[PDB]
RNA sequence: GAGCUAGCCCUGGCCAGGGUGAAGCUGGGGUGAGACCCAGUGGAGGCCCGAACCGGUGGGGGAUGCAAACCCCUCGGAUGA
RNA sequence: GAAUGCCGGCAUGAGUAACGAUAAAGAGGGUGAGAAUCCCUCUCGCCGUAAGCCCAAGGGUUCCUACGCAAUGGUCGUCAGCGUAGGGUUAGGCGGGACCUAAGGUGAAGCCGAAAGGCGUAGCCGAAGGGCAGCCGGUUAAUAUUCCGGCCCUUCCCGCAGGUGCGAUGGGGGGACGCUCUAGGCUAGGGGGACCGGAGCCAUGGACGAGCCCGGCCAGAAGCGCAGGGUGGGAGGUAGGCAAAUCCGCCUCCCAACAAGCUCUGCGUGGUGGGGAAGCCCGGGUGACAACCCCCCGAAGCCAGGGAGCCAAGAAAAGCCUCUAAGCACAACCUGCGGGAACCCGUACCGCAAACCGACACAGGUGGGCGGGUGCAAGAGCACUCAGGCGCGCGGGAGAACCCUCGCCAAGGAACUCUGCAAGUUGGCCCCGUAACUUCGGGAGAAGGGGUGCUCCCUGGGGUGAUGAGCCCCGGGGAGCCGCAGUGAACAGGCUCUGGCGACUGUUUACCAAAAACACAGCUCUCUGCGAACUCGUAAGAGGAGGUAUAGGGAGCGACGCUUGCCCGGUGCCGGAAGGUCAAGGGGAGGGGUGCAAGCCCCGAACCGAAGCCCCGGUGAACGGCGGCCGUAACUAUAACGGUCCUAAGGUAGCGAAAUUCCUUGUCGGGUAAGUUCCGACCUGCACGAAAAGCGUAACGACCGGAGCGCUGUCUCGGCGAGGGACCCGGUGAAAUUGAACUGGCCGUGAAGAUGCGGCCUACCCGUGGCAGGACGAAAAGACCCCGUGGAGCUUUACUGCAGCC
RNA sequence: CGAUGUCGGCUCGUCGCAUCCUGGGGCUGAAGAAGGUCCCAAGGGUUGGGCUGUUCGCCCAUUAAAGCGGCACGCGAGCUG
RNA sequence: UGGGAGAGGGUGGUGGAAUUCCCGGAGUAGCGGUGAAAUGCGCAGAUACCGGGAGGAACGCCGAUGGCGAAGGCAGCCACCUGGUCCACCCGUGACGCUGAGGCGCGAAAGCGUGGGGAGCAAACCGGAUUAGAUACCCGGGUAGUCCACGCCCUAAACG
RNA sequence: CCGAGGGUAGGGCCCGUGACUGGGGCGAAGUCGUAACAAGGUAGCUGUACCGGAAGGUGCGGCUGGAU
């Protein structure tokens, strides 16, 4: 049956991209925890 | 005349549908139309705010003349009468001797190929429109202003109108589509006549699929909720309202009055609506 | 977090085939004129049968599964909310 | 040494279950250390509205070639989507960008908010919508509308010639639209040909034939032909299209008009360029100088922005055309031609799946297009089959119980059972025929029955031609033939009578409930005069609604028919300018502290002073409510009638042992041999009753009752048979569980149900297939119950606040 | 209570005897035949339907008879539900 | 052909009196009602009086024992559209007539459906009286309805 | 071939009968009131509608077959 996972590189970029982070105090808190920890990715990968 | 079908499926037995007699022609007038943006009921937080609205049949916006205090003097021939899917008046398509197209709602007994008029000079006769101060008492109108120069308010609906009912210095005295009795400055624009297409209040929907055309969903009842729903909510098997009947808020539904208190224009309604 | 799910908004797409035969129209009858009757034409409908498609009624299987909801048989809708 | 402790390791179960669709395999040859499993050949089977082909997502080298087999692959492996390495993706025309706008997002101006931030017309961003110029064939191991070949085309720059008042982010036109049905003409695709081309074949009894088998086209500028789309022309007036305008709009006159004309698209033809089968030889050569024609069927695609009907009344903006403004008019723009210029990103491969989502090479999920032929009435259904693709990554035997899925069954035929659950029966098409009741539609496929293949003869009409033959379509009549049986296989209703509930089609507890629940047209109450009420938000701002009482919000009821009684004392809501009570504040009689003093400071009576509450009315499709006792009629029984207590007032019509009835299987009637169910009645209704509606109601229902007919392995009552397992051998090899175990019966005992204690009995050691009585067997720190001054959801005339409103 | 699955049915039994039948008896208000009552006796047997979830019970048609109880109200790692 | 009378019918307009309600004023201790009363209304200012407004229905006098119509039935006034009928002339047609089973149309009131309207009245209903009682007669309230449009119903002491 | 009839299925009409139910006729020796006949104590009757233990009442319109 359909599962949870339907993966679409728009919608991905679109709502947890950099840009996205970037627009709101809570986006940007995350970036900053994931520097602060040392993450080699600080924003999802996908392809576009 | 409304018109009836056969019962030949269960939803025909009590459908009726207007006779679109009156509609001469059937397509708008291109530069007159925009596209009616379609909200869901929803606001601009995304959230509903009025209950089960939308999916509704596509509709283009007729940009209507509310105001013709515009073009005084000017007279503009009745070339068409269209169907309007925003509202249930007819509309009726101007054509003035200027070369200027435009719409207004269609009166009872307007007439293809009559002329019309605005402006204080104007005789009394259907589909022209005058400031009130110069329309005789009994005359019954539509298409009023509440007040000078803001556009048209007060019966414009299928059927309705006001009448006339005295003068009072500045102000004239109507009796509203709601029989409320009401001060309306003299000032203020107003078509000599009732709104047509009178018929309107007779049309029987027939079946559940014709209210969701208009853009009405499905209203779910209080009493068929929970408790965290609706006042009405819960109870084991059927439940009488056990409380005095309430809206989904809270507040009373059977009477209580919510007109504001002290609202400025009190001073200008003479009689509160009987019926 | 609405890439699952619920509602709405914008913009596209899909619905084999068969059946029933509403209004209207035309002709004939009828009448003072009518209503109306018959025939043909017509092609309406949250109309009918039934695939795709959407479902999930009853039973059987499965039950450390093929599967954390599946399989078989049967069954509902299928121009419409 | 224990914490169902934590981490790790390793056991048991056990050589056990299983190895993932029951579409299926066999042999020969090759390779190799090794072969059921890799390659090749032949035979067999499976899919073929796919299990084939193309595209979009998503995936990201999985593509191709060489070398390789430790691990991955449910076995094996020489193979591979695996390891190593090398190679592979080519565009002005395909898709996206240097174009447009949609929802929405962002956001000059502007608005709002303690901060963070929230809005916001224009503008900008935003596509699978609009717009825009490439078709066929060849080539690679692997890319091709990209390379090549042929034939076409677009934009930009510059130049030449001709033409014109040129010029725009401004004005206007256009772009530009629904649903259903549909005409004409075409194309795609398909069938046939006694005609054209072709390697060959004559078998096994016959056939050298109008024999069999194979193929008989594709792209193509200009021109031309056919079919369609779009568009009236001239003049005059002009105050409207936020400037201007010769444009557009409006008025008037002339002419033209279902024509033509101009224009545009489709189709055909078309210089030209290609392709080209079976068979046979080793993807390639040959076939071949291949032929490339006629007839029929024919789209849902094209002409298209076609036509008609209907109501629910069906984007925007740019490209484009036209108008003019600044400007500029040696410019500029338009047309033709010529030369030059033309960027960025994607392109491999999988793509209904072993490469995507499901932890797996997982029987599940995944949007668009093509999807041949024959027959069955049609069809994308069903059977078979083409092209093409597969046999599902463990096998070999055996022929027990038992399980699954399947076939048949004497006599009986629901006797089964909670229930005909399940499975039979019926089953398509044509013809005949069809009841109560009904809202006149229906009920209806009611029911029930007849026909159905093939052969010969005669004949009717239509389509394509030409009017004819041919082809194709729809018929009719007569005479025959065969079988148990002619929708001969596959796909394809069992029916009827009668209740309850819901009017109906719909909706729901994703994953235990599909219903009588929700919704629903419709009915009623009520609020709302527009900066509406109401909703969301602190606000600004939004929805409501670019709506205006025939409208919008809230509530109940729920098609329709006939109806909807009595009670306003309590609660609610509505009305009430009196009166009572009423906070801050006003007022300041009188009193107090202190100071020598003027003075400073404090308390404080009358009186004035809102909403609210009290008080007076109204109001039921507002919350709700709608009695008891005694007596009485020619026999009894009962009580129309009287009396009395109480109440705000004492239940009307209709219905009633009911989805409500306790006593209860009430009583009577019906049906049955027999009826706690069912149906019809009665009424002492424990405890119906009128919009939490009452009583009915045609039609409808995978809803829940009761009955009959048909038919059956449901049953008497079981038997046989088939395949997939179970079983045996080779390969690979889990699991929960497990204090340790050298783990029998009885009668007792024991914390009260003992393999483990006592007495007695019985018992050689160890397995394999089976069965489930026990191990108070496993699983889950009981889905009940109580306890904890444990938690959470919900309610209200519990308490106390808060928003909100007054 | 770190779980002992709970009515009825089906299937499969096995046991007790306070015996329903069959076998053996005594008493009888036992003429016979048929009964009544008690005693011995557990070897075997103890039907099929209608109703209802039913256990039970009532009813239909039979029968030699249509027994009553225990086994976690026997039996859900056996089925049903 | 020429005249006549008429509440004959249909449609659209339109006038005044009176009732009720609302507003402004003025005023106060009752009003109303009956056989007599009470309920009701009224110091929260009623009744009575004046001015203004709103709205529905019916049309005083004329009016008669009158007129018209087939019957039901028709009454302020104006206009339009339209029926029947009488008289005079004795001009035209030349028995073209009478009746009329069926059919068709009309048909008071009440009632019904959809939608308006709603002042007065008033079934049902509530209350006060009366009475032995009083589901009545009388009184105070009061919803359908009475009124309009369209469609039904088709009855009557539809009687002379 | 037709064919008595038999079988299957579905309709139509008539008769008898039925738990229970509706009113009617008669009986008369009862209970309740007194609706009509007199102005019958509210003139009567009437079509219709709503209502009431019952006769009946009331509304709307009609008739006189109404006393004074
Ligand atoms: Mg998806
Ligand atoms: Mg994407
Ligand atoms: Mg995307
Ligand atoms: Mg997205
Ligand atoms: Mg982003
Ligand atoms: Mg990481
Ligand atoms: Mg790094
Ligand atoms: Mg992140
Ligand atoms: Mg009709
Ligand atoms: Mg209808
Ligand atoms: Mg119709
Ligand atoms: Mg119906
Ligand atoms: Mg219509
Ligand atoms: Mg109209
Ligand atoms: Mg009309
Ligand atoms: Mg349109
Ligand atoms: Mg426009
Ligand atoms: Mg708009
Ligand atoms: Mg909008
Ligand atoms: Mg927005
Ligand atoms: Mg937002
Ligand atoms: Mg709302
Ligand atoms: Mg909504
Ligand atoms: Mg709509
Ligand atoms: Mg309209
Ligand atoms: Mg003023
Ligand atoms: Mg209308
Ligand atoms: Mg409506
Ligand atoms: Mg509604
Ligand atoms: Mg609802
Ligand atoms: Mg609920
Ligand atoms: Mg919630
Ligand atoms: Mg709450
Ligand atoms: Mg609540
Ligand atoms: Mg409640
Ligand atoms: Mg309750
Ligand atoms: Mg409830
Ligand atoms: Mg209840
Ligand atoms: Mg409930
Ligand atoms: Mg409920
Ligand atoms: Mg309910
Ligand atoms: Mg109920
Ligand atoms: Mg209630
Ligand atoms: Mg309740
Ligand atoms: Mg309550
Ligand atoms: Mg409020
Ligand atoms: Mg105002
Ligand atoms: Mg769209
Ligand atoms: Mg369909
Ligand atoms: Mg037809
Ligand atoms: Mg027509
Ligand atoms: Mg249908
Ligand atoms: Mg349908
Ligand atoms: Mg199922
Ligand atoms: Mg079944
Ligand atoms: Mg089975
Ligand atoms: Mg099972
Ligand atoms: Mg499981
Ligand atoms: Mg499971
Ligand atoms: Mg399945
Ligand atoms: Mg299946
Ligand atoms: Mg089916
Ligand atoms: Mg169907
Ligand atoms: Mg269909
Ligand atoms: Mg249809
Ligand atoms: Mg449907
Ligand atoms: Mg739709
Ligand atoms: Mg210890
Ligand atoms: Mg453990
Ligand atoms: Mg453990
Ligand atoms: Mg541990
Ligand atoms: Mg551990
Ligand atoms: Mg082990
Ligand atoms: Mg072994
Ligand atoms: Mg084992
Ligand atoms: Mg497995
Ligand atoms: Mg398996
Ligand atoms: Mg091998
Ligand atoms: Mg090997
Ligand atoms: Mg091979
Ligand atoms: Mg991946
Ligand atoms: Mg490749
Ligand atoms: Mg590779
Ligand atoms: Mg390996
Ligand atoms: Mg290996
Ligand atoms: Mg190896
Ligand atoms: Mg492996
Ligand atoms: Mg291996
Ligand atoms: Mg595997
Ligand atoms: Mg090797
Ligand atoms: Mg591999
Ligand atoms: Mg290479
Ligand atoms: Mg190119
Ligand atoms: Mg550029
Ligand atoms: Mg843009
Ligand atoms: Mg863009
Ligand atoms: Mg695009
Ligand atoms: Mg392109
Ligand atoms: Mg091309
Ligand atoms: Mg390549
Ligand atoms: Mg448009
Ligand atoms: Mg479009
Ligand atoms: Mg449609
Ligand atoms: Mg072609
Ligand atoms: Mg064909
Ligand atoms: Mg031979
Ligand atoms: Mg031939
Ligand atoms: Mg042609
Ligand atoms: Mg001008
Ligand atoms: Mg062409
Ligand atoms: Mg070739
Ligand atoms: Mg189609
Ligand atoms: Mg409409
Ligand atoms: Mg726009
Ligand atoms: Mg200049
Ligand atoms: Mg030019
Ligand atoms: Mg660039
Ligand atoms: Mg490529
Ligand atoms: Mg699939
Ligand atoms: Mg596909
Ligand atoms: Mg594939
Ligand atoms: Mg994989
Ligand atoms: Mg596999
Ligand atoms: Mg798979
Ligand atoms: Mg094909
Ligand atoms: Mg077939
Ligand atoms: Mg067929
Ligand atoms: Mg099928
Ligand atoms: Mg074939
Ligand atoms: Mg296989
Ligand atoms: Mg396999
Ligand atoms: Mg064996
Ligand atoms: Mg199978
Ligand atoms: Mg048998
Ligand atoms: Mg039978
Ligand atoms: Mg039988
Ligand atoms: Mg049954
Ligand atoms: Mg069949
Ligand atoms: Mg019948
Ligand atoms: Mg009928
Ligand atoms: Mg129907
Ligand atoms: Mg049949
Ligand atoms: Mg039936
Ligand atoms: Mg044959
Ligand atoms: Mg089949
Ligand atoms: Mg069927
Ligand atoms: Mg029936
Ligand atoms: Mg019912
Ligand atoms: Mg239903
Ligand atoms: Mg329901
Ligand atoms: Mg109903
Ligand atoms: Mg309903
Ligand atoms: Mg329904
Ligand atoms: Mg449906
Ligand atoms: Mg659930
Ligand atoms: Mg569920
Ligand atoms: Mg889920
Ligand atoms: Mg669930
Ligand atoms: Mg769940
Ligand atoms: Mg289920
Ligand atoms: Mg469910
Ligand atoms: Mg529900
Ligand atoms: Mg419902
Ligand atoms: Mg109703
Ligand atoms: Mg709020
Ligand atoms: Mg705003
Ligand atoms: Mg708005
Ligand atoms: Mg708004
Ligand atoms: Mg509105
Ligand atoms: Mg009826
Ligand atoms: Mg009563
Ligand atoms: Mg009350
Ligand atoms: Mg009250
Ligand atoms: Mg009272
Ligand atoms: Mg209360
Ligand atoms: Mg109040
Ligand atoms: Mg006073
Ligand atoms: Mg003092
Ligand atoms: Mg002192
Ligand atoms: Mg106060
Ligand atoms: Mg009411
Ligand atoms: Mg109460
Ligand atoms: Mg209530
Ligand atoms: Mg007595
Ligand atoms: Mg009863
Ligand atoms: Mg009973
Ligand atoms: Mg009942
Ligand atoms: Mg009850
Ligand atoms: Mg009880
Ligand atoms: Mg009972
Ligand atoms: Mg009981
Ligand atoms: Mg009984
Ligand atoms: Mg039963
Ligand atoms: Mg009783
Ligand atoms: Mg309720
Ligand atoms: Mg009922
Ligand atoms: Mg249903
Ligand atoms: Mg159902
Ligand atoms: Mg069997
Ligand atoms: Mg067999
Ligand atoms: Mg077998
Ligand atoms: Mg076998
Ligand atoms: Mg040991
Ligand atoms: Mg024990
Ligand atoms: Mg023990
Ligand atoms: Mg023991
Ligand atoms: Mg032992
Ligand atoms: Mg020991
Ligand atoms: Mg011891
Ligand atoms: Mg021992
Ligand atoms: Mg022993
Ligand atoms: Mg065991
Ligand atoms: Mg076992
Ligand atoms: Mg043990
Ligand atoms: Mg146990
Ligand atoms: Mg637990
Ligand atoms: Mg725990
Ligand atoms: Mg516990
Ligand atoms: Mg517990
Ligand atoms: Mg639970
Ligand atoms: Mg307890
Ligand atoms: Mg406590
Ligand atoms: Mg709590
Ligand atoms: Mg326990
Ligand atoms: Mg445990
Ligand atoms: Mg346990
Ligand atoms: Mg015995
Ligand atoms: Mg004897
Ligand atoms: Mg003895
Ligand atoms: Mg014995
Ligand atoms: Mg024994
Ligand atoms: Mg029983
Ligand atoms: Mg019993
Ligand atoms: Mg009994
Ligand atoms: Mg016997
Ligand atoms: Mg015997
Ligand atoms: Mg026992
Ligand atoms: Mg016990
Ligand atoms: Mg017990
Ligand atoms: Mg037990
Ligand atoms: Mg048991
Ligand atoms: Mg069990
Ligand atoms: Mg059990
Ligand atoms: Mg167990
Ligand atoms: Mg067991
Ligand atoms: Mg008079
Ligand atoms: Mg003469
Ligand atoms: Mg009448
Ligand atoms: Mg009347
Ligand atoms: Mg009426
Ligand atoms: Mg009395
Ligand atoms: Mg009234
Ligand atoms: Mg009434
Ligand atoms: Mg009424
Ligand atoms: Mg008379
Ligand atoms: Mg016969
Ligand atoms: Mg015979
Ligand atoms: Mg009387
Ligand atoms: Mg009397
Ligand atoms: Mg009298
Ligand atoms: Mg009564
Ligand atoms: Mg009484
Ligand atoms: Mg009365
Ligand atoms: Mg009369
Ligand atoms: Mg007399």
């Amino acid at each position: 049956m359909k599962r949870t996972w339907q993966p679409n590189r728009r919608k991905r970029a679109k709502t947890h991209g950099f840009r996205a982070r970037m627009r709101t105090p809570g986006g940007r808190k995350v970036l900053k925890r994931r520097r602060q920890k040392g993450r080699w990715r600080l924003t999802p990968a996908v392809r576009k | 005349a409304v018109k009836k079908f056969k019962p030949y499926t269960p939803s025909r037995r009590f459908m009726t549908v207007a006779d679109f007699s009156e509609i001469t022609k059937t397509e708008p007038e291109k530069s007159l139309v925009k596209p009616l943006k379609k909200t869901g009921g929803r606001n601009n937080q995304g959230r509903i705010t009025v209950r089960f609205r939308g999916g509704g049949h596509k509709r283009l916006y007729r940009i209507i003349d509310f105001k013709r205090w515009d073009k005084v003097g000017i007279p503009a021939k009745v070339a068409a009468i269209e169907y309007d899917p925003n509202r249930s008046a007819r509309i009726a398509l101007l054509h003035y001797v200027d070369g200027e197209k435009r719409y207004i709602i269609a009166p009872d007994g307007l007439q293809v190929g009559q002329q019309v008029v605005a402006g204080p000079d104007a005789p009394i006769q259907v589909g022209n429109a005058l400031p009130l101060r110069f329309i005789p008492v009994g005359t019954v109108v539509h298409a009023v202003e509440l007040e000078p120069k803001k556009g048209a308010k007060l019966a414009r609906a299928a059927g309705t109108s006001a009448q006339i009912q005295g003068r009072e210095g500045d102000y004239v005295i109507l009796r509203l589509p709601s029989g409320e009795l009401r001060k309306v400055h003299g000032e203020c624009y107003a078509t000599v006549g009732a709104v047509g297409n009178a018929d309107h209040k007779n049309i029987v929907l027939g079946k559940a699929g014709r209210s969701r055309w208009l853009g009405r969903r499905p209203h779910v009842r209080g009493a068929a909720m929970n408790p965290v729903d609706h006042p009405h909510g819960g109870g084991e098997g059927r439940a009488p309202r056990g409380r005095p009947p309430a809206s989904p808020w809270g507040w009373q539904t059977k009477g209580l009055k919510t007109r504001k208190r002290r609202k400025p224009s009190s001073r200008f309604i003479i009689a509160r609506r009987k019926k």
